[PDB]
């Protein structure tokens, strides 16, 4: 509603658990190399 | 990596629950400080900022003392705390250096932000500040740093 | 709020209410007293007009007596 | 300066360091312990050291402002309780058609007042006169010698107050009127019909009263309210409280009528059970009895 | 888009945020994206108001 | 010393007890840039100050005393300073030692640190001008201060003589009944600037009066800067003191040329 | 010389935006000017926000912000 202000993050959002994301089932054998890191936020971010 | 317990977040290491009750107690203090205590003074509003910089300092100082002074947490836990934002990576690192072990803030050392290229006053030893109070004949005209309110991070003090 | 610049006299003086309220109705007479007093001395030459305007003055000035009388 | 001398100086700051020095309403406390709902609450007028809280379990439990003592002796729900200023007496009134006195000294019933027709829902102690003012479903106010009966409105009388000057007794009823009583003449001095049942009233500690209704809280020598279908209390700080049956605590100023805050209480570990039945301030704190079987302290 | 290329300039040594970071008045932290969005909506409404 | 230097300054008003920042509603919607009310008419806007200085009570050492602060707390004068001993400015009646510190500074700005302006405000209110060393206050609006009690004409001056005597050394106090107003002249300008903000929007009630419960309902008095004194009994005193000021400056000025040679 | 701009707690930023909810005091006068002066920069902040929007696979995305 346009009457209500945008709700504060720390009271109404920060505490709640997020939800499941849109991740494909994923194969275990065909997709072995990529299933560890395909859905990371930054993939392979600390892999030197 | 995010403070939120996402699915991406790696679960807790082993020694965490022995220090979780203190860490939650620092957390609830931080939630209280940000509650929009509406004040009128500018002197009161930045004191509310000064309490927040104090609480966040105290939490990281505790985690620093556990890993380095007491070695009572594992390194896998201690890296997990830093990756999950419970402690400040850089503020801890300054404490390892021999001059900056009682450091107020990352903000306080910075030469660039100030007018002249100097650290803030709360980086000067008090006994030196007492000396110009002897020189000027006037008691020391410093009480709290503006960007935290510190009263001497100085290692000698 | 509620201005007092909108409404009428209101007609009866005794029916008006507490003293902090009739104070502003009272100055809501005095301005038209001031305005039409300045409209007395004008050389605008309409002698019939300023006669009916003189009667309106005497009417409002009697009201000004009555608002003071209630207080 | 030396490292030892500089060590003894550094402890002279009060805190450990580095901050160690050189040189609206909210809910503070929740109290359970009544078995049934809590209908009335009164506070000690002299010391502020205790509460006197009625109940729907017929008991009276004296709470420390911990539970000190229990006062039984009524057979049914205690609708109203009032403590006396110049006396060490407590006048309790219940649904059992009796106004029972209490000696605070020995904790025993002294006197029972008689001849009410039906359940007695109000007791107010007149300040100077050593009188008792009870009102009820009897549709009349009985002035008790601690004598006069006042031809009442037409329906049951919800709230009654006493004041030392004229209009000694202010009364409120479910015929949607509020009468100001001339008790020596024993007839109405003034009628206030502006309410559209008036369940609660409160005397300002300005010589006025705050009158309640379903959706409009008025004052009498308005207050901006939306739909708060129906207790009132006036702090010495001007602030005027309003207890709701929809769990809303409506805080207001008794100068601009403005409502500066509205809260919502957490029920207990039913949603219909969360009203506030009664409320009172001390002689900076707010003590509200709720139908969730708990007393809450608002700071 | 491919018929008319607009070539970038090489003397643009001052980006916005890089020069804007240098001042004492700005500070730097890390927070959630949704929190960043809600702050911008609260700030952006507060600016237009 | 015994009344001021012995104790420390006391918190006058609690920070929760401070008034709301929004003014009383004299319009339809609040304006956010200009913190005022916009639509409709504009009513009155003056009210009696809820707070007042008890000078022998609230004076004491503060934080500005140890720092060598030159300026007095603005809300010490209104009776409104919530910092108490933690406040950066001074909390006491200006003295000869204090105005001696302000001597190089008083020329362009007041004892409260606010900068003086070129010419006076239209109603002679506000801070003041640096062009004239005004030491005389126009005590006006006395009817709304007294809550429309009559009293007499000289008892009103008795209220003025008691209140302003606590706020500094006085040159003279004159009350005029036909003009229903007072003229208070001080020894120093800094007392006059201090007593101006101290006594703006106050009331001369003295709780031995019956309206003491209704001191808030009134309008409140106006202390503004005074114009010149038009009677020649005072005009001849002006150029007499201006003559003595000039003779005291020439002795100081030939010693500058004595050292210059 | 030079250093790496300081890292600040999230609670330091969140206190500020909570404090500037209802700004009617006299202390806010410079900060009221600041909001108008930042209005020119505001389409730049919208670009840095919408390009950093979390893609569908991720629940929450922690971005690094620069605030007044
Ligand atoms: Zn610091
Ligand atoms: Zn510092
Ligand atoms: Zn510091
Ligand atoms: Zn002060």
């Amino acid at each position: 509603d346009d009457d209500e202000p945008p709700l504060s993050y720390e009271q109404h959002i920060e505490n709640i658990e997020p939800l499941d994301p849109i991740n494909l089932p994923l194969d275990s054998q065909d997709d072995e190399y990529v299933k560890d890191w395909l859905y990371d936020s930054r993939p392979l971010e600390e892999d030197s | 990596m995010p403070r939120i317990k996402t699915r991406r977040s790696k679960p807790a290491p082993d020694g965490f629950e022995k220090i979780k009750p203190t860490l939650t107690d620092f957390e609830i203090q931080l939630r209280d400080a940000q509650k929009d205590k509406s004040s009128k003074l500018a002197a009161k509003s930045n004191e509310q900022l000064w309490e927040i910089m104090q609480l966040h300092h105290q939490r990281s100082r505790y985690i620093y003392t556990l890993y380095y002074k007491r070695k009572a947490i594992s390194k896998d836990l201690y890296d997990w705390l830093i990756k999950e934002k419970y402690a400040d990576k850089l503020l801890i690192a300054k404490w390892r250096k021999t001059g900056y072990e009682k450091l107020c803030c990352l903000r306080c050392i910075q030469k660039n932000e100030t007018n002249n290229g100097s650290t803030c006053i709360c980086r000067v030893p008090r006994a030196q500040l007492e000396e110009e109070a002897r020189k000027k004949g006037t008691q020391v005209s410093f009480h709290q740093c503006v960007h935290c309110g510190c009263r001497g991070c100085a290692s000698t003090d | 709020y509620k201005d007092y610049s909108r409404y009428q006299r209101p007609r009866n003086v005794s029916k008006v209410k507490s003293i902090k309220e009739a104070n502003e109705w009272k100055r809501q007479v005095s301005k038209e007293i001031k305005q039409k007093s300045t409209r007395i001395y004008d050389p605008s030459l309409n002698e019939m007009q300023i006669a009916e305007l003189n009667d309106e003055l005497n009417n409002l000035f009697k009201e000004w007596k009555r608002w003071q009388w209630h207080i | 300066f030396t490292k030892s001398e500089l060590k003894r100086r550094r402890k002279t700051r009060k805190g450990d360091g580095p901050w160690g020095s050189w040189s609206p309403k909210k809910v503070i406390r929740n109290y359970p312990g009544h078995p049934e709902g809590t209908t009335a609450l009164k506070f000690l007028p002299k010391t502020g050291h205790l509460i006197l809280s009625g109940g729907n379990d017929h008991t009276i439990k004296i709470w420390d402002f911990e539970c000190l003592r229990d006062f039984q002796g009524h057979n049914k729900p205690i609708k109203a309780l009032r403590f006396t200023e110049d006396c060490q007496s407590f006048l309790s009134s219940s649904f059992d058609r009796s106004v029972k006195i209490w000696d605070t000294e020995t904790g025993k019933v002294k006197t029972r007042l008689h001849l009410n027709s039906t359940p007695a829902d109000v007791e107010s102690r007149p300040t100077n006169p050593h009188e008792f003012i009870v009102g009820l479903s009897n549709s009349k106010i009985l002035h008790y010698d601690d004598v006069q009966t006042y031809d009442h409105h037409l329906s049951s009388i919800l709230a009654l107050k006493y004041f030392p000057d004229g209009s000694k007794f202010i009364s409120s009823s479910e015929d949607k009127t509020v009468r100001i009583w001339e008790n020596q003449i024993n007839v109405p001095i003034k009628q206030i019909s502006d309410t559209a049942s008036m369940p609660f009233l409160n005397v300002h500690p300005n010589y006025f009263c705050a009158q309640s209704m379903d959706n409009r809280i008025y004052s009498f020598s308005k207050y901006k309210r939306h739909p708060k279908k129906i207790h009132s209390s006036a702090g010495y700080g001007i602030s005027l409280a309003f207890s709701g049956d929809g769990r809303y605590i409506c805080s207001g100023d008794s100068k601009s009528r403005l409502f500066t805050w509205d809260w919502n209480t957490s029920r207990l570990l039913i949603p219909g059970n969360k009203p506030i039945t009664q409320v009172d301030w001390h002689p900076s704190k707010v003590i509200c009895s709720g139908a969730a079987g708990k007393i809450y302290v608002c700071d | 888009n491919e018929l008319h290329p607009t070539l970038p300039t090489n003397h643009n040594k001052t980006k916005l945020l890089k020069s804007l970071k240098n001042t004492k008045y700005f500070q730097q932290t890390t927070i959630d994206w949704v929190e960043a969005g809600l702050q911008l909506c609260r700030q952006g409404h507060n600016m237009l108001n | 010393m015994t009344s001021w230097r012995d104790k420390s300054a006391k918190v006058q008003v609690k920070e929760s007890e401070l008034p709301s920042s929004i003014p009383a509603q004299t319009g339809l919607t609040f304006n956010i840039w200009y913190n005022k009310w916009s639509q409709g008419f504009a009513g009155n806007t003056r009210f009696v100050s809820p707070f007042a200085l008890q000078p022998q009570l609230h004076s004491g050492k503060t934080r500005g005393d140890n720092d060598g602060q030159l300026f007095f707390c603005l809300f010490f004068a209104k009776g409104m300073c919530c910092l108490g001993p933690k406040c950066e400015y001074l909390h006491h009646i200006p003295d000869e030692e204090d105005i001696g510190k302000l001597a190089l500074r008083t020329e362009v700005l007041d004892c409260f640190g606010r900068e003086k302006f070129a010419d006076y405000r239209e109603d002679m209110g506000g801070i003041g001008s640096f062009r004239k060393k005004n030491k005389t206050l126009y005590v006006g609006g006395i009817d709304g201060a007294l809550n429309s009690k009559h009293l007499k004409p000289a008892q009103i001056e008795s209220r003025i003589r008691f209140v302003f005597s606590r706020l500094g050394d006085i040159d003279r106090i004159r009350y005029v009944e036909s003009k229903n107003c007072g003229f208070v002249k001080f020894k120093y300008q800094a007392n006059a600037e201090f007593a101006k903000e101290a006594m703006s929007n106050q009331t001369l009630l003295l709780p031995s009066d019956k309206e003491w419960d209704d001191r808030r309902e009134g309008t409140g008095l106006l202390v503004k800067w005074a114009n010149e004194d038009p009677d020649p009994a005072a005009q001849k005193r002006l150029q007499e003191e201006l003559k003595l000021e000039s003779l005291n400056m020439m002795v100081h000025l030939i010693n500058n040329n004595t050292n210059s040679a | 010389l030079y250093t790496p701009k300081a890292e600040m707690p999230p609670e330091h930023l969140r206190k500020i935006i909570n404090t500037h909810s209802d700004m009617a005091s006299k202390m806010y006068n410079t900060d009221k000017k600041a909001f108008l002066g930042a209005l020119k920069y505001l389409p730049h902040a919208i670009l840095k926000l919408l390009e950093n929007m979390p893609h569908p696979w991720e629940q929450a995305k922690e971005v690094k912000v620069l605030y007044h």
